[PDB]
This record gives structure tokens, sequence and C-alpha cells, in this order.
């Protein structure tokens, strides 16, 4: 169990290169090797991984053979989001999609001049120190969840079309002092426009912006991303 | 020698039906038989040994409910006898304490069944019922007016609101909950109704937290022309002792160690006071109890290492109660959207599986001490809904699903409420872990016109005041029915009233001494502090 | 007269992250081998997840209940005094929530949590 710090220090005078970290303890093995801080290191956790208690040779053979094998490709996927994104190789994730919206937002609304309420570790937002007080019309409005429906019962002999909607709350975000409960549509426009130009650049052969635009409606829902909002 | 029932009956039953005692079960009389079967001899024939073992039977049954009948328990007395021939303090949650209501017209506690003991419980029970609330104010009110009654300058009177109506150009006294209405001014309510406030002119008594939601005393002029009550100076009600306190219901059983009450009847004692007293005059410094910071993160590796350099010091010597207060998570935990990582609730119980690895190599603090966890404001419970703000003030203990390792690590581990309760031989001790300088800063009513004054307000208003929690519904919702827990009446001995906003001091007053821990890491310093109960405090660190 | 022999307990925007694909979940009308994969795709859902939803659900109720404002009997108007007997007119305050829908959604929660196997809900009942 100490060989770890051996192959470290060796792959470590024997060149400068980057490492590929993938465990459920990540920040466990950074703290169990100290060389592990001297080298620029990329994170790629895919956690939650388990073992069928018998015959555990071969699954474990598939996901080492996929994991290095594949490692090309996520490599790829991950320049082009970084080439693209303005964003260093070392802080992007594959899945934290939301990170990017967060500070592509963030530096639209400094180059404007409205504050970022921006919070860490804390899924609320910054209000100057407000927020942490309980207030009735924040509880009433954060646990109002429930989404109406409509149901006519009955028996029809006529014909009936079963069509699906698609895409709805992008088209609700493009399309449209006195009152306390209003955001701030200067914000609201910020966004709109933004999410104006993602839908143009999406059209014009662009895979990184419509999926960006698909995980938009995720991070909107999402109170763990960052610059969140109730 | 096995005995015949028939020929012993008459000498239990003479002396436990015509001198003292009735009511003999045959439980009773084997119980006897056998007691007579373990001080076998010369019986039948031994007059004085068996009829004074008698009369240390009725000696130690006659306190036990009114001992007219003898069940199986016979053997239980028989033990009881046998060993007739630091303990005596106790720790209670704000979830077992006992319910007294209260009645003004008749001026005295009220106990209340408890609806866990009487009450099924099956399904929901800790639900309480909608008129909680409407009394609750009341209740809250009932006792301000009585403390304020009590007191020895007032015996001038104070006059109903609603007897404001027909006069004017008078002045008047006057207390009621000082709010805002719904059209956005300051009024003044009483159980008779409410009037108009003037803030215009008004002169405080400065060393008071002015805040919506707190009983102040009133002065002022009426004026019919509006509804206007232009005030010419505020104050709080002041305060009042222990003892004071207690002489007018006699030495009461509130937190009742010695014996309980219940609807059947009432209980006092004062007889074992001053014999409490004197023990715990003695072997007072060996049974010493030493409280800790609070915000405590069981995350990052450097409170991991304080907290080994403290355990190393501690360990030689086990203090008897040591304490755990703060939140030990530094983020709230709630719903995780992402399934690709460590799901919250599984992080936070793996956080506390380090503390039983950790615990391994101070056999001797984990065999000698107690330990005491107290939930911060973002724990599980809480921070599940309200997301690291504000909530209910009685928080449940942390779960029992997330601590399967910690109780049997340790053989004596307690998890308490927010607000908790323990009652030492001639001592009680509340702690209560949150924030009140910046809330009594904020909320500051403003009135138109060295760091060391700011607690002593905190102080002054908190021991005024007489309640943990003098907010409003708005504010701080409370639980209805367990309100009773917050009062502060028959005020306790000693406060722990943690603080992440407020220095560490160790103020004393009105009979009551109040101590601040702060957070446990400051200014890369670690700062721990022990109490002693002979009134002697000790601050200690280590870097 | 027929009734419905089944009541309701509906999660509100669950979310699969292979899809991006919101939509609520029944928990007792709707039938097995849908509560645990998603609608359009067919991956299995974390069960963590579900029980941790189910009782944030659960307490975001009892908050509810426990925060509702009191209504007059006779007129409908809103309890507007911070302590008072009664209103004005004739009648006594009541609640807008009652106590047995609260306890009838507790009595579903429990059954929920014995049909399947939720151990973690199962606690977060036993600690009340
Ligand atoms: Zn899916
Ligand atoms: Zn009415």
């Amino acid at each position: 169990y100490r060989r770890l710090s051996q192959e470290t220090t060796k792959l470590k005078e024997e060149r400068g290169f980057l490492l590929l970290l993938q465990s459920p303890f990540i920040t466990k093995l950074l703290g169990t090797i100290r060389l592990l801080n001297q080298m620029p290191i990329v994170k790629l956790s895919l956690n939650e991984v388990l073992l069928p208690q018998l015959n555990w040779q071969p699954t474990l053979l598939k996901k080492l053979v996929n994991h290095v094998l594949s490692s090309g490709s996520w490599i790829s996927h991950l320049i082009k989001l970084s080439q693209y994104s303005n964003i260093p190789i070392c802080n992007l994730r594959l899945d934290s999609m939301d990170y990017i919206i967060d500070v592509l937002y963030a530096r639209k609304l400094k180059k404007e001049n409205i504050v970022l309420w921006w919070n860490e570790k804390a899924p609320l937002p910054d209000h100057g120190g407000i927020q942490n007080d309980f207030d009735l019309n924040t509880s009433w409005i954060m646990n109002d969840s429930e989404f109406p429906k409509i149901n006519n019962s009955g028996v029809y002999d006529n014909v009936v079309l079963d069509v699906g909607v698609d895409n709805l709350t992008v088209n609700t975000i493009l399309t449209s002092e006195f009152v306390h409960d209003a955001f701030s549509n200067d914000a609201l426009n910020v966004l709109r426009g933004m999410l104006k130009e993602w839908w143009d650049e999406a059209l014009k052969e662009n895979s990184t912006a419509d999926l960006l635009v698909n995980s938009l409606a995720s991070w909107v829902q999402n109170p763990n991303a960052k610059l969140f909002d109730g | 020698v096995k005995i015949q029932p028939p020929l012993l009956r008459p000498l239990a039953y003479r002396v436990l039906s015509r001198k003292y005692g009735l009511s003999i079960k045959s439980d009773g009389l084997s119980a006897l038989a056998e007691f007579v079967g373990t001080n076998i001899g010369a019986n039948w024939r031994q007059g004085p040994a068996t009829i004074k073992f008698l009369e240390q039977f009725a000696a130690v049954w006659k306190q036990q409910e009114r001992g007219l009948f003898i069940d199986q328990s016979g053997v239980k007395e028989v033990i009881q006898e046998m060993k007739e021939r630091r303990d005596y303090f106790k720790v209670i949650n704000a979830s077992q304490q006992q319910r007294f209501s209260y009645n003004p017209h008749k001026m005295q506690f009220i106990f209340v069944p408890n609806k866990k003991q009487n009450g099924l419980g099956g399904i929901a029970g800790f639900l309480p019922d909608i008129e909680d609330k409407v009394q609750m104010f009341l209740t809250r009110y009932y006792l301000t007016n009585d403390r304020v009654m009590r007191n020895e300058n007032f015996q001038m009177s104070i006059t109903p609101i609603k007897n404001l109506l027909g006069r004017d150009a008078q002045n008047f006294l006057l207390l009621g909950l000082l709010n805002k209405n719904f059209k956005g001014n300051w009024s003044l309510e009483d159980p008779s109704g409410s009037v108009e406030i003037d803030i215009s002119q008004t002169i405080p008594t400065q060393g008071h937290y002015y805040v919506p939601g707190c009983m102040v005393l009133v002065e002022g002029i009426y004026y019919s022309v509006g509804n206007k009550f232009h005030v010419t100076s505020m104050t709080l009600p002041p305060g009042e002792r222990r003892e004071i306190t207690l002489e007018t219901i006699g030495n009461l059983d509130l937190l009742g160690i010695h014996g309980i009450s219940n609807n059947n009847f009432i209980a006092r004692l004062d007889k074992d006071l001053k014999i409490r007293l004197h023990l715990l005059e003695k072997e007072l410094t060996d049974h010493k109890f030493v409280i800790l910071g609070a915000n405590l993160f069981l995350d990052d590796l450097k409170i991991m290492t304080a907290l080994s350099k403290i355990l190393q010091k501690l360990n030689d010597d086990p203090p008897t109660l040591l304490i755990w207060q703060g939140s030990f998570t530094s983020v709230p935990v709630f719903a995780s959207m992402s399934s690709r990582n460590i799901s919250s609730s599984t992080q936070f119980k793996n956080n506390f599986d380090a503390l039983a690895t950790l615990l391994s190599r101070f056999d001797n603090l984990t065999e000698n001490t107690t330990m005491i966890f107290i939930p911060g404001p973002n724990d599980l419970w809480g921070s599940m809904v309200s997301l690291g703000a504000s909530g209910t003030l009685p928080q449940d203990p942390i779960p029992s699903a997330f601590t399967k390792k910690i109780n049997k690590v340790c053989k004596n581990v307690v998890w308490s409420s927010n607000p908790t309760r323990i009652a030492y031989l001639s001592q009680e001790i509340v702690i209560f872990r949150d924030d009140l300088s910046g809330r009594f800063k904020r909320h500051r009513l403003e009135f138109p016109f060295q760091k060391v004054q700011e607690t002593r307000k905190l102080v002054k208003t908190i021991l005024d005041q007489g309640h943990l929690s003098p907010f409003l519904d708005s504010l701080r919702p409370i639980s209805w029915d367990l309100d009773h827990t917050l009062t502060l009446c028959p005020i306790p001995s000693t406060m722990v009233l943690c603080d992440t906003t407020s220095a560490q001091f160790d103020l004393t007053y009105n009979g009551c001494k109040v101590i601040n821990p702060g957070s446990f890491i400051h200014n890369r310093r670690a700062r721990y502090m022990e109490y002693v109960p002979s009134s002697k405090k000790t601050i200690q660190e280590e870097i | 007269e027929f009734k419905d022999p089944s009541l309701s307990l509906v999660v509100p925007d669950f979310l699969c992250e292979y899809c991006f694909f919101i939509s609520d979940i029944d928990f007792c009308k709707a039938a097995p081998e849908s509560i645990f994969s998603c609608v359009r795709c067919h991956k299995a859902f974390n069960q963590v997840l579900l029980q941790e939803h189910l009782i944030q659900k659960l307490r975001s109720d009892i908050e509810s209940y426990l925060i509702q404002d009191l209504r007059c009997s006779r007129c409908h108007k809103v309890k507007r005094d911070y302590m008072s007997a009664h209103c004005p007119c004739a009648g006594a305050w009541e609640g807008t929530l009652p106590r047995e829908s609260i306890v009838q959604k507790l009595n579903v929660f429990k059954q929920v949590a014995k049909y399947y196997g939720f151990d973690i809900l199962l606690s977060c009942i036993a600690d009340l």
C-alpha cells in the first residue's frame, strides 16, 4: 500500500504531463499523497462504482479498458469545450455544464453594471446577509412547485390526436418597485439575449451550443449550481 | 425451610392491616414468605427482628405511589431492602420537557398530561392542535404581567388598552406587544385591544435592544383627535431572581429529579436541597465539564488536526461532561440532482464514521467521559427545508440512522435539541446555540433624535424579557405546544449562550451567570473553554 | 356507490440527467417498472434520491401546515390580531389546513414506505 508514493515520485522525476484522476475519494487521494500538488491534474470523477460480489475480474477489466481507450475521446471533448469556453483545461469537468453558464453569465454582468450576488459553498443568493433570515414570502415561493393539469372524463366516438410538446421552457424564456415579488427585469433581458445568441449559434452547426441550451433548464431548476435564485 | 402459607398469614396480616398498611395481595404474601426464607433461623419464635424488618418494608414502600397494593414487585422492594442495608444528575431535551400551563384568574401553574404517555402515538401524535398558537401569546403576556405585578416598585397601576377610549389629556402606563399593524405603523397589542403609537418624542432607557415583538412599558398622553398615544419614555420590564421566583410556588419539581408531578396531585421538596448543595461543595473540582466552540466542521483537515491536538491533551485527564456544539458540516444538506458523485446524505454519514476511528486512540476519554452533541443551524433536519437559513427553534436531534457507530464506540453519548436542559445536583444548565448579535442589530428599532457594552445590552434584554426568542411568528416560527420549553421562567443558574457573532465573555447578572463560547477556530487559533462549577472560569487554546 | 380505491402521492419535477427530462411521478397510482426508470430512456433511477425527495416533501408538508393562517367561522376574513379570543362577530377561528388531511398524508407515507424497502424513510418517521 506504500507503492503509490514511490510511483508518483518516479513519474515526477522521470517526466515534468497531465494526470487523469478517477475515484469516489478525489479529495482523500489528493490528501494522502503530497506529490500530487506539484503537477497540473485534470479530474474526471465518475463515482458510484460497485462490485457484483462474484466474477468481478471481467467487469473491472471492461471498466479499465473502456476508460483507457475512451480517454482519447474524453480529452478531445474536453479540449473542444475548453477552447470554446475560454476556460483552462483543469477547471472543467465532463458533467459540470452549469459552471460554464455561470462564468459566462457572470462575465456578461460584470461587463454590465449589475452586482453578481455570487455565492460559494451555499445554495442561496447573496443579498448582503439578509438571506439567512426566515421570511414568509420566500418560504412560500420556494415550496409552491406543483403544476396543475386538466382532465375531462367521458367517452368520445370522435377521433382524438395525441400530441407532444417539447422545448417549452426555452420558448417561454425567449418569448415573454410596485411589485415586490418581481425578478429583476435587467437580468431577465440579459439572459434572454444570451439565449437568443445561443439559439442562433446552435442553428449554425454547433453541438456545444445545442447541448448547453438543452442543459439550460436543468441549470435553472438545480439550486446546487452557483448564482442560483428562487 | 419451605414454609406453609397459612401459618405465616396472621403475622403479616396483623402488622400490615391493623397498625399500619392495608390490602396485602397474594404476591405480597409470597414475597414476604421468600423474605422469611432468606432470613430463616429461629423464626416463629423471633419477635423483634422480623417486625422491624416489616417496619423497614413499610418505610421503603409507603413513599412509592400510595402503597395500598403489592404486586409482583415485592421482590423489588426486597432488593431495595438489600441495597439499603457522578450520579443523581440528568440531561433532558425540549421534546421530553414536562408541560405546565398557566391560568391568570387563579395564578397557579397547571400540569397538562403528556400526549406521548396517555395518547396512542402510533401514527401522528406530535402535531399540536389549532388553539395552541392562539394561547401561546396569551400565556406569554400572562407570565410577563404577573412578573411585572410582583415587582416591588409596582404595587404605579397599569391600565388596559381598551379603557383608553373615552378619556384624553391624561397620562397612563401600559404594556403590550410592540409590533407593526397591517397598514405599516407601530402599535401596541393587549388582550383587550390595540392603539397607535407615537415615537417622534420618545426618550428610551439605554441598554435595551428595542425590537418588535418584545413587551415594553410605555408612558405617555392619549389624544382623541386621532388615535395617537404620544409617548415620552419606554422601558423594558425589570427582572427577578431565582429564589423569589421559586418561593411563590414553594419549590416546584418542574425539572424534578427527585420526584415528578402529574394531573392527580402536585409535589414539592426543599429538605434535600441543602444536602445536595453540601454534596456539590465537595468533589466539585473532580467533576469538571468542558465545552468547545461552535461550527466545528468534520470535512476539512485543519479542524481534524486541531481536534486531534485537543484530544491528545484531554485523554490523560478525562472530564465528566464533554459538550460538542455547532454545525458539523460546512455545507447544508438538501436534495441531490447528480447521480454521478457522492450523495449529500452519504457524505454526511461518512463525516461521522471518521470520528469513530479518531475515538479509537483515546480510550481513556471514551471510557471516562460522556459525549453531548447539539445541532446547529444547517444540520440534516433543518437545512433539509430551510436550506441553511433560520427556521423552527425546537430542532430535532441528530437522526439515529446517521450515528450508528458513535453509540458503539463510546459508552455514553447523548443527542439533544437546540435548547437543552441538564439538571445537576443543585444546578440547572441551559444551552442555546444560535446567533443573536446580528439579529438584534439588524432589526433594531430607530428613535428620532468598548465592545463589552453590546453583550451587556444583550444579556440585560434577554434576562429582562424572560424569553429565549423575543420575536414574532414572522421572524422565527415556533412549534405551537413546545413554546413552554423556550420560556425563561424559574430562570436557570447558568446559561451556555453560544454565539458565533459575539466575543467570548463570562458575565453574571441578576443571580444568573452567562457564558458566550465563540467559534472553535478563529485567526489561525483554536479556542475551547472549561467552566468550574464553583463560579470560576478558564480559557485555553492550542495553536 | 363507487369511489376511488387508491389515493395519490405525486412528487413534482423529478429530473433525469440522461435526458434533461422533467415530469412528475406518482408513487401510489403508477405501476412498478416505471417508478424506477425514466419515461423516455430506460435508465434506472437512483433510489436514495427518491427517498431523499420523499423526505423533503414530507418535511415541507409539516412546515407548511405549521405555518398556516387562521380563518374565522361565519365570515371568512383572516385573523389580523396577534392575540384575540375570537372574531369581532360570532364565530371561532379555524385553520386553513385541516388536521385530518395531513394525518391521512402521513398514513399514506407509512403505506408507501412499507410497500417498498425504504429504511431511511422509516427512520425518518421513527424520529418523530
Ligand atoms: Zn431519461
Ligand atoms: Zn367572524
